[PDB]
């Protein structure tokens, strides 16, 4: 019989020289052993090829070699070591003497491949080790590095890390990286590529909705929110892809995701004070109409609220921001939500959110003086209130209708 | 429709395979008799060539068309060599060595028109039509070499070399098997 | 026992779903079965023969189990078919209506990968399919296309194709492509990226030294040579990498490689007429000092002459072009020759060429006026004519010394 670790040996021994992506490396071995298991029937009855297949079929996840650490670990060892030194070579970071851009860039190029073509467990473990030592090393180095040619690869490396585990996201949220990125964007509007990645990474970083150091809002407060509204409302001459408006809409949704209320909200105070929010008003409805959440760019499981439903509930929480919308836009909003509340089946998490957003719209807009879809709303609220389903979320849906109709007796009245 | 077709099919003129052994007015050695009229089948081909290559359908009247078409296919091949030639002297020496190469004959593989020429069955057919087609090639190349080179500089003239790309109904005597 | 095609069954199957480069695919097969048979030698009655079946170069290489067509062949057929079907769409190519850049870009970049990731012998077999129709149609499309983006990818394809086979090179040289590249460069100096690739592909095709149609010299001759000399002397404001100077040196060296004779040579007229060439002069000697030949970029079998030696022998073939060197460069040229001619072991074919270059220099420069390194030259010529080996190259060296010595008896020590 074959040594019962053979498949974990092959999984690394093939990557050592093919350079394959780890996920394809599993397939590349599986297919050849799978074929020879058929094309020579003499090879399957002996455990060899069945065992070669089964050893790849790890118990749930497994890739432990019989001995020394895999080639991917050894590269992360050397790369994170060398950057960790260059971070603190105080005589070279300032008062530079040797040429080092070439060597550093090669290290970052390689790192970015390992984070994207190696085993996620090995990368995840290596970033976690020593309580995220090497994550903070890159962040501190990114703060003091000023050559934009190098900064751009650090952004990409941080992106690949964000995909890797929510715990790394939380570290980058808590670190200086976001508040440095905001300062960069507000200062150096002349690198369209760096601007796009800066916006994307902030959206990636905040995508898990955790609270930040209060020190962050010196920059991430209203002046940055006003900056983002301007980028969406008329953009930049360099944005020949017209790509920043989308990234900045995505960013405001992620920035707001962690704030607790509408009154203190540093984003909503920007919308209130901005001169005219024509384009942002429109783009927000095109997203709500489809009803997807752009901020859930990753698969991490303890997911936050649906970002756009959240952002709209935070808009309508005060009369000053309820005036954001043009009349025709708010008519289309009531139509879109009155549709989504009807079509969602019982027990869906999201049906409560549209119910809450109607409650917000009813309570703070001039709704009962124009009544745009009030017959159709009542006909649905009739059904929702009578709904005989008994799950906890269904009970909560029925309760918020009881709150809504008790506040506004025009709701729940008999049909005309 | 009507591309130019051979004029000189005299009933006295013998056939091999499906090709007519028309007389040739050439000093080169070969089995067909010596022509004495001003026009000749090689000159029909050379006179028609510029017009004939543009037509895209060609209906075989007789064996002489299967003969004259072969010349035009070979002219559309000699132009490839002499466009590279720096001088008429180079071209004339080059062209003599071109035509003696062993081009395929009917039904021998790679010959471009196996559907339309039948292979000679016997030595006295085969050897004689090789000895005929050879002297056709030898003469045909030399007659181009007299007129494609502009006499002012031995530039292989633009007006003739323009045709090198325009193969006769996309048929190559080089043969598609190579 | 093993089904005797298994090695070709496996090699295709892995490429199909991994996308590996073909050499890496072979490596993947070799290591996988190798490592199991190292772990359990009892697998040898199957694993040895599975390995042994893989050992094919072109002999039964990619043998069909039965009637299969490997994925790379399928895709090459589809691409060359569709590119032709677009090239002849005479309505769309002049009175555009449909949007077509995207689909063409995808087909071209897919082509470029297959020409470099797949088995070269398949790629050859599809290019040379019907007297190079696949190649010549794609060339005719390049003359006709004018989107700069699409032009740039076509050049990359032509290079990969040019790498495959001298039969493809000689087709590209004989087609229209060189003329359009030279016309493009002289007129559209602004696309630096296309300009660099244009000079590269143009030097690649000429690298075999094949004779061109005389119609090509009309564009390729003296006007174009002056244009290249201006770039290598003066540069262009848009070149921040200085790649054009080096590429234009290589391109002049490539074009010269095929030219016969000496006096009428279209490049030499440009060197004669150009106003004080000098950067080209000292760049050229730095090639001779190392002795490499930038034009031999491909391993194709009938190796042409050493391009730099050929070029300098042309330059000194006449007194009008011999004058271009500065006096300090002339001395170093003599120093470099006298060293190589002395260093080269007998029977190296290059030693004939250095001998001939020295012979040309003495005949057309005022060498006997200045006599630099003359004693060393006498001693080495005295040695070579007394060298005692018998192979034809040693005889050829010995003969050139005799004819050079009798022409200039001072070189014999009189």
């Amino acid at each position: 019989a074959v040594p019962r670790t053979i498949g974990a040996e092959l999984m690394e021994l093939v990557r050592r020289n093919t350079g394959l992506s780890h996920e394809l490396c599993r397939v590349a071995i599986g297919i050849i052993v799978g074929h020879i298991q058929a094309s020579v029937p003499a090879s399957s009855p002996v455990m060899e090829q069945v065992l070669l297949s089964l050893v790849e079929g790890k118990d749930l996840s497994m890739a432990l070699p019989s001995g020394q650490v895999c080639h991917d670990q050894q590269r992360l060892e050397v790369i994170f070591a060398d950057l960790a030194r260059r971070k603190d070579d105080a005589q070279q970071r300032s008062w530079a003497l040797y040429e080092d851009e070439g060597v550093i860039r090669c290290y970052l190029e390689e790192l970015l491949h390992i984070l994207t073509d190696a085993d996620p467990e090995v990368c995840k473990k290596m970033c976690k080790r020593n309580e995220f030592e090497s994550v903070l090393a890159l962040v501190a180095y990114y703060q003091m590095e000023h050559r934009a040619s190098l900064r751009l690869l650090l952004l990409k490396c941080f992106g690949a890390m964000c995909s890797l585990d929510a715990a790394i996201i939380s570290t980058l949220v808590s670190s200086v990286l976001p508040v440095e990125l905001a300062r960069d964007m507000q200062t150096d509007t002349q690198d369209h590529q760096k601007l796009c990645y800066s916006a994307l990474i902030l959206a990636m970083v905040f995508s898990m909705g955790e609270a930040v150091p209060y020190a962050h809002y010196e920059h991430l407060g209203t002046p940055f929110a006003q900056f983002l509204l301007n980028i969406v409302e008329d953009g930049l001459p360099l944005d020949t892809t017209e790509q920043l408006p989308d990234l900045c809409v995505n960013l405001l949704l992620a920035l707001n995701l962690h704030l607790p209320a509408a009154d203190q909200n540093v984003i909503m105070a920007a919308l209130s004070k901005h001169a005219n929010v024509k384009i942002f008003s429109e783009k927000l409805l095109l997203l709500l109409n489809r009803g997807d959440d752009p901020v859930r760019i990753f698969k991490h499981e303890p997911q936050p609220p649906h970002s756009v439903l959240k952002f709209l509930q935070d808009v309508f929480g005060s009369p000053a921001t309820a005036a954001i919308f043009y009349h025709t836009d708010m008519m289309a909003l009531i139509d879109i939500t009155v549709r989504h509340i009807a079509d969602l089946s019982p027990g869906d998490k999201l049906r409560m959110e549209y119910l809450s957003l109607m409650h917000a719209i009813v309570r703070t807009t001039p709704y009962l003086q124009h009544r745009h879809r009030l017959p159709d709303l009542q006909a649905i609220l009739r059904r929702i209130l009578n709904e005989e389903e008994t799950s906890p979320q269904c009970q909560m849906d029925r309760m918020i209708v009881r709150e809504m109709c008790k506040e506004f007796l025009v709701l729940g009245e008999a049909p005309s | 429709m009507p591309a130019y077709h051979s004029s000189l099919m005299d009933p006295d003129t013998k056939l091999i395979g499906n090709m007519a052994l028309l007389p040739i007015r050439s000093q080169f050695k070969g089995p067909a008799p010596r022509e004495t009229k001003d026009t000749d089948i090689v000159d029909e081909a050379i006179y028609y060539f510029k017009a004939n290559v543009f037509f895209k359908n060609y209906e075989i009247k007789n064996e002489a068309d299967r003969t004259l078409i072969y010349i035009t296919l070979y002219i559309s091949e000699c132009l490839k060599k002499l466009q590279k030639c720096n001088s008429k002297s180079q071209g004339e020496k080059e062209m003599y060595t071109l035509g003696i190469t062993n081009f395929p004959i009917p039904g021998e593989p790679g010959f471009p028109l196996n559907a339309i020429y039948a292979k000679p069955a016997n030595k006295q057919e085969d050897e004689v039509m090789r000895a005929y087609l050879q002297q056709l090639r030898q003469e045909t190349g030399l007659r181009l070499c007299e007129k494609v080179f502009d006499p002012q500089n031995d530039k292989p003239s633009k007006w003739w070399t323009c045709f090198v790309k325009r193969q006769f109904m996309n048929k190559s005597l080089s043969g598609p098997g190579q």
